[PDB]
RNA sequence: AUAGAUGAGUUUGGUGAUGGCUCUGAUUGAACACUGUCCAAAUACUUGACACAUGCUAAUCGAACGUUUAAUUUUGGCUCUUAAUUAAAAGUGGUGUACAGGUGAGUAUAAUAUUUUUUCGCUUAACUUAAAGUGAAGGCAAAUCCUUCAUAUUGCAAAAGGAUAUCUAUAUCCGCUUUAAGAGGAUGAGAAAAGUUUCAGAGAUAGGUAGUUGUUAAGGUCAUGGCUUAACAAGCCAAUAAUUCUCUUAGUCGAAGCUGAAAAGGCUGAUCGACCACAUUGGGAAUGAAAAAAUCCCAAGGCAAAUAGGUACAGCAGUGAGGAAUCUUGGUCAAUGGGCCCACGCCUGAACUGGUAACUUGGAGGAAUGAGACGUCGAUUUAUCGAGUAAAAUUCUGUAUACAUAUUGAUAAUGACAAUAUGUACAUUUGUCUU
């Protein structure tokens, strides 16, 4: 039963960015506006616009009520500590001066002096912001059906959900048929090779195959759902990327959920096609759903 | 695993076995084609044949297990039965010059007690001798002085289910009251009018 | 396939999982000894005295 | 009369039991004096064992159960069979060999 | 628990304040309207403690006891009449109906309540260990019923018998009485020291206490205390309501349910556990180790009954009524629990399971490709903008579910009903609100 919300799934007029590799979706992603118009809109009109844009991609197949409580105000992050710094300094120099360290001359004086002041001691890679706003939809990255789509085992989040519901996935060597299963750090999910080749392979064309009847490497086998010899789907390279909280092994179509997505200074691990301005309004919406 | 026990002189066939245990199980005497079918059919097979309600099927499976283990009812240890009738007689031994031990033994209806040998002079359990020349025990009807017969009877081994009198304790005074109303009302129709 | 194939313990204070409050209670087992002193129930010949043969 | 018995919990077609120390004449699921353990009747199977062998998980505080059996507690037939396997009491029933 | 604290519309000619109202968030044992495919779990008269047709929810032991007819077999007399066996049916006695289950009408509280530590006492049933004793009459048809006696460290104070084997009287089984312990307990006002208890709303009332407060003496008590008694003293508590009374409302409580960022938060007092009360209304006692009864006695009105003396579904299902509104007159004692029983076994509307309801929650309810059918439809800058990757079609999957097999819920044995696993097969709705 097709609901009213899925009619214009890849509308070229509305241009919604969906979690799939469809060619109509590639055009909507490439030609997306550099910045949505939020000049004269009110605070509600901005949060609703950001909520509609983001929810068109993140957890598209999950009800609004289920995600409303799946949303978490806890945005995890990490910091990089260089052993070379911690071995030479105990952090006292960071509390010099009046508690915040010594003062450096303003920028309009440094370059004036031909001699640059000695490098200030500090852990390398500091004074760079962390994109917390970009982690609004991190909880969705823990579902089994989503992790399968992020491992490049399926062409869409809905096709990966069918692999689970149809007993084609195996977590920790045990059959798992719940797409809402929340992976734990260390879980190893494995999909059937036959479903991955069809999901990511090219469509089976009879007209072109009809000409190839008789006229390492592989051969032809018309007794398989995908076109032989197996070749990658068209436009699959535009969506080819594996996040760092997964360790995929394509030889067996298996991956390990190493950890949860975290935000690092200057980087986020949640695949989202939206800017911090939109992810900041979506986060503000789900604080009180208004 | 499903070992079948050999029939006994007192329970030679299935119709006799179902007649003893009671619970109106002799109705299904035709479901079991042979003695080996009774002790071989399973719960699911007894259910298809139509052995119901579940109370009768579970009751049958229970007595089926007792027969295997040898936990017969009364008279099951007999050894000289004919057409379902067994005769019990008394055997007297001189335990001392001033005493005498009497035992209820089962012997053929013709041979005398003293004539039978120790091998065939079976001693039935559950039956004793009261005083002299009197056999006491369930279903022991007297035939003559010092003799009693034990015939196969319906429900001889049955675990009789308990029954209520006037509907039990809660509905005792009411069933008797309403019953008393029906009595008086009847007399009026007979002599009143 | 099991996550316990290779044991890599996590460093301390690296997770902040919030366990949910469990509803309900269990009966508190009664105390069998007094809170002070050594009772006569744990002596050498106690059982043989209160449960002779 | 103290008894070591089972309190049926769980859901429809999902039985789960508590081994408890309760007075005989009380409700089955009323709060007992103590909860000595749990008992799951449905046998489970090891995750990565393809041999087909099954097992039953039973948590029991043997030290606390021995004290109640020592003071005169009467375990039910089901709890008796469990206590006989661990090696506290003698079985009440056995498979006839003949 | 360290992330948890937020606003919006609306008074004025206008501005800033004050102060309500409404919306924004979450939820319900909900109801109604428009709708609705399947599955699981959970919940399901919130109102009239209103009235109830019918079947069931507490029975069990013949190894406590004789009666009663039935046949069977034996005596005397010549069908009747003795003494027995056997089977049934009512009973007598033992235990249990002091548990389980149901309801919230009444009930307005600080109390011989309660926590901690120290010190204690009582316990004639049942459970666990052990010891000793288990004789003699009478009454009922008989008895392990009732009455009574002997004996039981001194002297007062107990008991009950039944059943099964062995031999060419002995030994056992199940009980009974007493005693010493363990456990349990609803136990004694236990006591002392230091604490705790958010005690509904409104109104009135200044006295209350008469072993009452203290002393002496005595008794009682494990001990303490007018706990008890005699003789003296006139005290003790309170003064802002101690005490008493009227009206209104209500079962109490818990992270039990809902809710807030939070407050000794607020609200509720369903399902779960604890406690209290009640069993048509009112007035009562006995039995028992203990009232802890849906028991018993009595009165009244309703129904039934009249020469009787039952009944009250707030036990399960069900009916009528009331109401916006809440379901089956199923199966099984297989599992768990309980009563009776030497044992086997019997009973269990407790319980477990099938049914009804979108009431709630959880899950399924389909994925990928789809470009010139050079077709259709609606707007309209009649040539632009849309329906539209939408459809058709193509390639796959086999989800709820159906069927089959196996295992499992259960073992000494017992499966009412169903779960899980595996294999094969199937592509099935839109609805509703707003602008
Ligand atoms: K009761
Ligand atoms: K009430
Ligand atoms: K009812
Ligand atoms: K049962
Ligand atoms: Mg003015
Ligand atoms: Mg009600
Ligand atoms: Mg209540
Ligand atoms: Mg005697
Ligand atoms: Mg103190
Ligand atoms: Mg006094
Ligand atoms: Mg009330
Ligand atoms: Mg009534
Ligand atoms: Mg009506
Ligand atoms: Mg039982
Ligand atoms: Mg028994
Ligand atoms: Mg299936
Ligand atoms: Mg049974």
């Amino acid at each position: 039963m097709k609901i009213r919300r899925l009619f214009k799934y890849h509308s070229l007029k509305k241009k919604p960015i969906r979690p799939t590799w469809n060619k109509y979706n590639l055009y909507n992603l490439a030609t997306a506006g550099r910045e949505p118009r939020i000049s004269g809109k009110t605070f509600f009109q901005q949060k609703w616009l950001a909520k509609s844009l983001t929810r068109a991609y993140h957890g598209e197949h999950i009800k609004e009520r289920k995600w409303a409580r799946m949303f978490s105000r806890r945005l995890p992050a990490v910091v990089n500590m260089d052993p070379a710094y911690m071995a030479k300094y105990n952090g006292s120099e960071q509390a010099a001066g009046r508690g915040s360290g010594l003062s450096e001359p303003p920028a309009y004086e440094k370059t004036a002096d031909e001699k640059p002041a000695k490098q200030v001691i500090a852990n390398p890679g500091r004074k760079v912001p962390t994109p917390y706003e970009q982690m609004t939809f991190a909880p969705l990255e823990r579902r089994l059906d989503i992790a399968i789509f992020r491992a490049l085992f399926a062409s869409s989040a809905r096709q990966a959900r069918q692999m689970v519901v149809h007993g084609a996935v195996t977590v920790n060597g045990k059959k798992m048929k719940h797409p809402g299963y929340l992976l734990n750090p260390g879980d190893l999910f494995q999909v059937d090779v036959e479903r991955v080749l069809y999901a990511t392979g090219a469509p089976k064309d009879k007209k072109l195959l009809a000409a190839a009847m008789k006229a390492e490497d592989n051969e032809i086998d018309p007794s398989k759902p995908y076109m032989t010899p197996w070749r990658p789907r068209n436009y699959m390279s535009a969506f080819a990327f594996i996040p760092r909280y997964l360790e995929v092994n394509q030889n067996i179509c298996a991956a390990v959920y190493l950890r949860h997505p975290v935000a690092r200074p200057g980087e986020s691990e949640v695949p989202s096609p939206f800017s911090p301005t939109i992810n900041q309004l979506a986060f503000n919406w789900y604080l009180r759903r208004g | 695993l499903p070992l079948i026990p050999k029939p006994t002189p007192f329970v030679p066939d299935v119709p006799t076995f179902l007649t003893l245990i009671g619970r109106d199980l002799k109705q299904h005497a035709d479901k079991f084609p042979t003695w080996e079918a009774l002790f071989t059919l399973t719960t699911d097979q007894l259910r298809e044949l139509g052995v119901e309600p579940p109370r009768a099927r579970r009751y049958l499976l229970r007595w089926r297990q007792r027969f295997r283990e040898g936990k017969f009812g009364i008279g099951g240890d007999l050894k000289h039965v004919e057409n379902g009738v067994a005769y019990l007689k008394i055997h007297e031994k001189e335990a001392s010059p001033t005493r005498t031990s009497r035992r209820v033994v089962n012997v053929p209806a013709n041979q005398h007690v003293e004539e039978v040998s120790e091998g065939e002079r079976v001693k039935v359990k559950g039956y004793k001798v009261k005083g002299v020349s009197t056999i006491v025990g369930p279903y022991a009807l007297p035939v003559q002085k010092g003799v009693a017969k034990l015939a196969v009877t319906e429900g001889m081994w049955e675990d009789k289910r308990g029954h209520k009198v006037d509907g039990g304790e809660r509905r005792r005074a009411e069933v008797r009251f309403k019953r008393g109303v029906a009595e008086r009302k009847a007399l009026r129709e007979k002599m009143g009018f | 396939d099991s996550p316990n194939y290779i044991k890599v313990p996590e460093p301390p204070q690296s997770s902040e999982v919030r366990h949910p409050f469990v509803k309900g209670h269990l009966p508190i087992p009664r105390s069998i000894f007094p809170k002070k002193g050594v009772p006569e129930k744990v002596q050498s010949g106690y059982v043989n005295r209160i449960a002779p043969k | 009369v103290l008894k070591l018995r089972l309190a049926r919990f769980g859901r429809t077609n999902a039985p789960f039991y508590n081994i408890v120390v309760a007075h005989a004449r009380t409700a089955r699921n009323s709060k007992p004096l103590e909860v000595i353990g749990t008992y799951d009747p449905v046998p489970k199977k090891d995750t990565y064992d393809t041999t087909g062998k099954l097992h039953k998980d039973i948590k029991l505080d043997v030290t606390r159960a021995k004290y109640w059996i020592g003071v005169g507690a009467q375990p039910t037939d089901t709890v008796w069979r469990l206590l006989s396997l661990v090696g506290i009491l003698d079985p009440k029933y056995k498979k006839p060999q003949p």
